[PDB]
């Protein structure tokens, strides 16, 4: 069906500017409005504006405008977005969409509605370069537990106990655009007292762009 | 009303830039002067000759402008004057000069050309407007993989518009 594999998250200086991509694959890549819409990492859907490629007919936003361009490049078969003064409140995701048409196609009548989509990166801008932190036991019939993933950079790392072992009753917590300029992160699982010495309980962790995948006693 | 019938189909564009210079109206309104004064006469007389032959030269108006309406009906041209086709210039054998037929020759000589395959051409009207194209749109209502992606016959039907 139609495929829009948008390009990759990013890290940059604020202050500058930034692109990104879109690059359909199926269907038609003029002849149908391409689009672009925002939403902040935990806010609704917010919609910017578009593109129709085959006539250039730019529908732009009714607050960025000004402070935004896209493009259509049939020639090889792309589409770009150009924002600029790169920000902390431009932080949000950015999905690539582009309009659905009616049958199971990519040629007839089309809707007027986003209904074949792309995987969409978060685009969050960067204010430090990256580190790589260290994982603790956090201390507590059950007893509670943590590996306190705090003040890394960048987004994201993941948390798995006893290399996924242990599969049942974990409870992750979301990555921190925190106030130091880096992230922190949290992730408790739930285990019992009486078994602290008898299966030690070991979490991992990974962070990519910081290169560190220790593993991390818990003994408390 | 036939006021440039003697002039050439390119000075008779000009006919076909006016209500075909009036011709279809002067056929359905020239009953006016019948339509006046059938029953303006109070008057016995007894006997009608013109009570056949008025009715006649008038039923025979009426089926004759019915028959061109009933035929732009079966070419999918109904209302519309000036209407395009499905069918292409095929075979038929008057093959000749765009600039010669809509610059410099006439509506009758154009008839003197074409005198032969007219009911050709109108048996082969209907034919690309219904054997294909309303079982097509029959077919526009329901679709496998091919109504959104065939894959095919796009290029052909591309194709179609390219040669
Ligand atoms: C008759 O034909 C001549 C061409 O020599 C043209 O100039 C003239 O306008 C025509 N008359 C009418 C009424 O179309
Ligand atoms: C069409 O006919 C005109 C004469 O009416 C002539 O001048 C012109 O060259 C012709 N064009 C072609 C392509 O034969
Ligand atoms: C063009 O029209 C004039 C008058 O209408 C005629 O005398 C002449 O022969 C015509 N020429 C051609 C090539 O049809
Ligand atoms: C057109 O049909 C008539 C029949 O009356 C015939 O005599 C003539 O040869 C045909 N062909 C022409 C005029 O080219």
């Amino acid at each position: 069906q139609v495929q829009l594999v948008q390009s990759g998250a990013e890290v940059k200086r604020p202050g500058s500017s930034v692109t990104v991509s879109c690059k359909a694959s199926g269907g038609s890549f003029s002849t149908y409005a391409l689009s672009w819409v925002r939403q902040a990492p935990g806010r609704g859907l917010e919609w910017m504006g578009g593109v129709i490629p085959l006539l250039t007919i730019t529908n732009y936003a009714p607050r960025f405008q000004g402070r935004i361009t896209i493009t259509a490049d049939r020639s090889t078969s792309t589409a770009y977005l150009e924002l600029n003064s790169l920000r902390p409140e431009d932080t949000a995701v950015y999905y690539c969409a582009r309009e659905g048409t009616t049958g199971w196609g990519w040629l007839g009548k089309p809707i007027g509605a986003f209904a074949h989509w792309g995987q969409g990166t978060l685009v969050t801008v960067s204010s430090a370069s990256t580190k790589g932190p260290s994982v603790f036991p956090l201390a507590p019939g059950t007893a509670a537990l943590g590996c306190l993933v705090k003040d890394y950079f960048p987004e994201p790392v993941t948390v798995s106990w006893n290399s996924g072992a242990l599969t049942s009753g974990v409870h992750t917590f979301p990555a921190v655009l925190q106030s130091s300029g880096l992230y922190s992160l949290s992730s408790v699982v739930t285990v019992p007292s009486s078994s602290l010495g008898t299966q030690t309980y070991i979490c991992n962790v990974n962070h990519k762009p910081s290169n560190t995948k220790v593993d991390k006693k818990v003994e408390p | 009303f036939l006021g440039a019938a003697g002039s050439t189909m390119g000075a008779a564009s000009m006919t076909l830039t006016v209500q075909a210079r009036n011709l279809l109206s002067g056929i359905v309104q020239q009953q006016s002067n019948l339509l006046r004064a059938p029953e303006a006469q109070q008057h016995l007389l007894k006997l009608t000759v013109w009570g056949i032959k008025q009715l006649q030269a008038r039923v025979l108006a009426v089926e004759r402008y019915l028959r061109d309406q009933q035929l732009l009906g079966i070419w999918g041209c109904s209302g519309k004057l000036i209407c395009c086709t499905n069918v292409p210039w095929n075979s038929s054998w008057s093959n000749r000069n765009l600039s010669e037929i809509w610059d410099n020759m006439t509506w009758l000589q154009w008839d003197k050309e074409i005198s032969n395959y007219t009911q050709i051409i109108y048996g082969l009207l209907e034919e690309s407007q219904n054997q294909q194209e309303k079982n097509e749109q029959d077919l526009l209502a329901l679709d496998k993989w091919a109504s959104l992606w065939n894959w095919f016959d796009i290029s052909n039907w591309l194709w179609y518009i390219k040669l």
